[PDB]
RNA sequence: ACGAGACUCUGGCAUGCUAACUAGUUACGCGACCGGUCGGCGUAACUUCUUAGAGGGACAAGUGGCGUUCAGCCACCCGAGAUUGAGCAAUAACAGGUCUGUGAUGCCCUUAGAUGUCCGGGGCUGCACGCGCGCUACACUGACUGGCUCAGCGUGUGCCUACCCUACGCCGGCAGGCGCGGGUAACCCGUUGAACCCCAUUCGUGAUGGGGAUCGGGGAUUGCAAUUAUUC
């Protein structure tokens, strides 16, 4: 029994997890976090409908990562152009908006929450409930 | 004491804590063919049709694999296995066995102990980059 | 896949393909011959199939034979054993006016 | 007035707020690290404050 | 996966006829109000999907969604999905008629030219009403 | 140049082109872009379909090819 | 606490390493743990201008560099000891700086 | 170009005509030795004269050379 | 005897050495069950990744061939590497440029607005390419899953710098005018705050989705003007 979070890949074990977490249904959309623009460097978007727990998953990876950060510093790790017309090219961020939102709609899933030093940190209760979540499925139908 | 270089290459380093233990088949920790970049997943395959499972069952080799670029992480693991298996082989029994499966490995491809020394270099003088001029009017 | 023998690929492209010489500028003035000369495989190889590919790059761009099946073609008409490629061709024939200077 | 004017809609741009320390001089400025110098005069110290050439 | 999807003789939206010759779904190159990230906010707030077989098909999701945009601020959204706020000529995001005057719809000729504008002979005359570099680089914008 | 070909169907046109795929013992993705005169991603689906009802063993998926393989 | 840091800043290697190794050796006579010198990254000072005085000529530069080695020492004694083992007359161009945590 | 400028050379005929019996065939051998019994304040230049001097020796193992 | 070379800096290699509470280990471990290591904190391994020093290492050294069998040249195993960048750089000269770099200067001379001052006061940047340097990738390769590849060179503040680099919270949709902290720096920005190449928005062929033709908005980085060069 057991499962570290960084072990084995993430594709398809997250799919379930996050099926799971979209069909749960206890989410009501905010309604003002679709329309952002995020960045202009995307011709598109997440069509997943786990959409916000993609820019969760974006915050789990990097703070996990490296703590203490939010969702703006979370990408040096995509460098070369951002040929955008007149202006050169600038270094990822992260709409604040979205981060309230997504923060109202988190309570209760115990996944992240604001942390002492500005930014995002993941939960103890909810660390224990996420490697639990792994362990879980791990025993029954992903990893055994 | 302790003897311990793990593999390396370009810019990545898969950290390779050669021990006793369970050492399973994994990559990253992850499945035989199973890389999500999905480019150079049969690099590892090959060896192990060779000898038979019993000689996998007391190898931990616990690594820390970070760096970013691919003829960096890989052919760094296949530089980690073939430093593996020659320092396990030359502590436990003797170098001759080591000897013979590193003479198949290596042998069998020059690049895993040489790396490519290629690097980018200097900008110069009146012109854009290193060897490039400015364009010269008359 | 291919069930037959799987060396057919390989041993089906330039056998006869292969050009076997080609020719050098002339002279001061005038442009309409060109001194003989034939080499040892590896600058035959080099010249004949940097032309050939150049050639293929510049005027087969836009190519209705793009990748994710351009495997079957170049791999069956690139290594040895026969007569069909195209550029080939060309250089075969431009070889036999090559050939006419002895 | 001197109270009435200095520092009024304020000079965020000054050019002739610098010159060299060594010349009185305002073209060729070398403000990084704190030298002011102009560059000649940069040159003519360098081996002095401890810039060397070595590539 | 197939579908008995026929050829489509006729291909008309916007009242006008134009043979579209490559595939199909995608003829909105006459259609100015649907398509990447505005499609998107509709997407994700309608939930529907594609996952027959391409080729030859329908395209009621372009009706649709210009339908729903005759009345944009239904949900109190401001509005920066459209294509003109604030504009003159109609005061709310209404309708009007005929096409092939959008880059006159982006360059209002009336009060600039009432109002005795030098950026008026800019946006007139074709000059640079931003003021790129003409003689040899910005060839192309006043060509 | 507009491609008016044989892809209209009507009741005599249908069922009369969409099965060249299943019935030959040369299939390949060239013959059927660059030589049959119909688009591929019809014989993408009919290969995916042929998938569906068990016949092959899908691998992994991509916009152009297909990847199965039978072990029976 | 006994935790001192001695920092060590010179634009020469040599002096550096001379003064270093004095400190260590000087700690190490007595009875005195002190941890190796951490060498710091050495940041390089580049200045990059144009060799002429007026305008004229080719565009030829001169890159002047200034290397800034840096190293720190850090051990555990009485302050006593330290102010006895700094006086050990540091050659000139080596600063050197005592601090306590 | 590989060819030994005139410092090299005579610095390892002084070498080779005072210390021939030290000297061998071997380069790291007479590496050392020119580094026991010469001041050379390169590296570089001790290498391309112990290389000079392991190249005289074999010369003068299969006859007399004049210098 | 100068110059060339040597030399100096710079890369490219150390399962060797010197050892790092600022970035990188820990199984006398808790933040885990149906015996796979789990990120403010967990750092008695003299360190492999990082930093930088004392050294090592390459010499046409080994072999074959050519050559007076000399200096050398070519090829090939062995090798991290079989000439990586640069810097410095003779003698004799240009009536070369600089008196607008300089209390570096000889000679000779202007306005009474000493170029002493007067954030007093339309001097451009317009477009017959009259000229010169530039802003400049051609469809599966051309492009979107904050998408698991990816940076490194460096800069940064209270002596005339009260004109520093910025994290985090302002939430009209994120740089952002308001607050509140960090950093004189391997310590904070920073594992470098609206990123490359890539990715079923997709073209089974190509004037379309595939790449920007003047050129309007939603909130404006906040600049004595900006339009008669700042701004998404």
């Amino acid at each position: 029994p057991g499962v570290t979070v960084k072990d084995v890949n993430q594709q398809e074990f997250v799919r379930a997890l996050a099926a799971f977490l979209k069909k749960s249904g206890k989410l009501k959309v905010p309604e003002w976090v679709d329309t952002v623009k995020l960045a202009k460097h995307k011709e598109l978007a997440p069509y997943d409908e786990n959409w916000f727990y993609t820019r969760a998953a974006s915050t789990a990876r990097h703070l996990y990562l490296r703590g203490g950060a939010g969702v703006g510093s979370m990408t040096k790790i995509y460098g070369g152009r951002q040929r955008n017309g007149v202006m050169p090219s600038h270094f990822s961020r992260g709409s604040k908006s979205v981060a309230r939102r997504v923060l109202q709609a988190l309570e209760g899933l115990k996944m992240v929450e604001k942390d002492q030093d500005g930014g995002r940190k993941l939960t103890p209760q909810g660390q224990r409930d996420l490697d639990r979540i792994a362990g879980q499925v791990a025993a029954a139908n992903k990893k055994h | 004491q302790s003897v311990q270089v793990f593999g390396r290459k370009k810019t990545a380093t898969a950290v390779a804590h050669c021990k006793r233990g369970n050492g399973l088949i994994k990559v990253n920790g992850r499945p035989l063919e199973m890389i999500e970049p999905r480019t150079l997943q049969y690099k590892l395959l090959e060896p192990v049709l060779l000898l038979g499972k019993e000689r996998f069952a007391g190898v931990d080799i616990r690594v820390r694999v970070k760096g970013g670029g691919h003829v960096a992480q890989i052919y760094a693991i296949r530089q980690s296995i073939s430093k593996a298996l020659v320092a396990y082989y030359q502590k436990y029994v003797d170098e001759a066995s080591k000897k013979e499966i590193k003479d198949i490995l290596i042998q069998y491809d020059r690049t895993l102990l040489v790396a490519d020394p290629r690097r980018c270099e200097s900008k110069k003088f009146g012109g854009p980059g290193a060897r490039a001029r400015y364009q010269k009017s008359y | 896949l291919t069930g037959e023998n799987p060396l057919q690929v390989l041993v089906n492209a330039i056998i006869n393909s292969g050009p076997r010489e080609d020719s050098t500028r002339i002279g001061r003035a005038g442009t309409v011959r060109r001194q003989a000369v034939d080499v040892s495989p590896l600058r035959r190889v080099n010249q004949a199939i940097w032309l050939l590919c150049t050639g293929a790059r510049e005027a087969a761009f836009r190519n209705i034979k793009t990748i994710a099946e351009c495997l079957a073609d170049e791999l069956i008409n690139a290594a040895k054993g026969s007569s069909n490629s195209y550029a080939i061709k060309k250089k075969d024939e431009l070889e036999r006016v090559a050939k006419s200077n002895r | 007035g001197h109270q009435q004017l200095y520092w009024s809609h304020p000079r965020k741009f000054g050019q002739g707020s610098r010159s060299c320390r060594v010349c009185s001089n305002r073209h060729g400025l070398i403000r990084k690290y704190g030298l002011n110098m102009c560059r000649q005069c940069f040159r003519q110290y360098a081996k002095d404050i401890g810039f060397i050439k070595l590539d | 996966l197939v579908i008995p999807e026929k050829f489509q003789h006729i291909l008309r939206v916007l009242n006008t006829n134009i043979d579209g010759r490559r595939k199909i779904a995608f003829a909105i190159t006459a259609i100015k109000g649907v398509g990447r990230r505005y499609a998107h906010v509709v997407l994700r707030k309608a939930d529907i999907d594609l996952t027959k077989r391409a080729g030859e098909l329908t395209e009621d999701e372009v009706e649709r969604v210009i339908t729903i945009m005759q009345n944009p601020r239904q949900y109190k959204i401001p509005d920066w999905f459209l294509n003109r706020q604030k504009d003159v000529k109609d005061g709310k995001y209404s309708q009007v008629l005929a096409n092939g005057l959008d880059n006159k719809l982006r360059e209002d000729l009336e009060r600039l030219k009432k109002i005795r504008a030098h950026r008026g002979l800019r946006h007139f005359w074709g000059l640079r009403v931003r003021g790129q570099h003409t003689k040899t680089t910005g060839r192309r914008g006043r060509t | 140049d507009k491609l008016n070909n044989l892809v209209l169907f009507d009741k005599a046109t249908y069922d009369k082109l969409c099965k060249e795929v299943p019935n030959y013992k040369l299939i390949t993705p060239a013959v059927v872009s660059e030589r049959l005169k119909i688009r591929g991603s019809l014989a993408r689906a009919a290969l995916q379909e042929l998938l569906s009802k068990g016949l092959i063993k899908l691998v992994s998926k991509h916009r152009a090819q297909v990847i199965y393989t039978r072990n029976t | 606490i006994h935790r001192i840091r001695i920092t060590l800043t010179s634009r020469n290697v040599k002096s550096l390493e001379k003064v270093c190794a004095d400190l260590i050796r000087g700690a190490k006579e007595k009875n005195l743990k002190v941890k190796g010198p951490v060498r710091m990254p050495t940041k390089t000072l580049r200045i990059t201008t144009r060799k002429t005085p007026c305008g004229e000529g080719s565009k030829t530069w001169d890159r002047f560099q200034m290397r800034i080695h840096k190293r720190l020492i850090d051990l555990h004694s009485p302050s006593e000891i330290v102010k006895q083992i700094t006086s050990i007359s540091i050659e000139p161009g080596v600063e050197v700086e005592v601090t306590i945590a | 170009g590989r060819v030994r400028t005139k410092t090299v050379k005579k610095a390892a005929r002084v070498i080779i005509e005072k210390y021939y019996t030290r000297l061998g065939n071997d380069f790291h051998t007479n590496k050392r030795v020119c580094e026991e019994i010469a001041i050379i304040p390169s590296k570089k230049l001790r290498n391309k004269i112990a290389g000079y001097v392991t190249h005289l020796m074999k010369r003068i193992q299969r006859g007399p050379v004049r210098g």
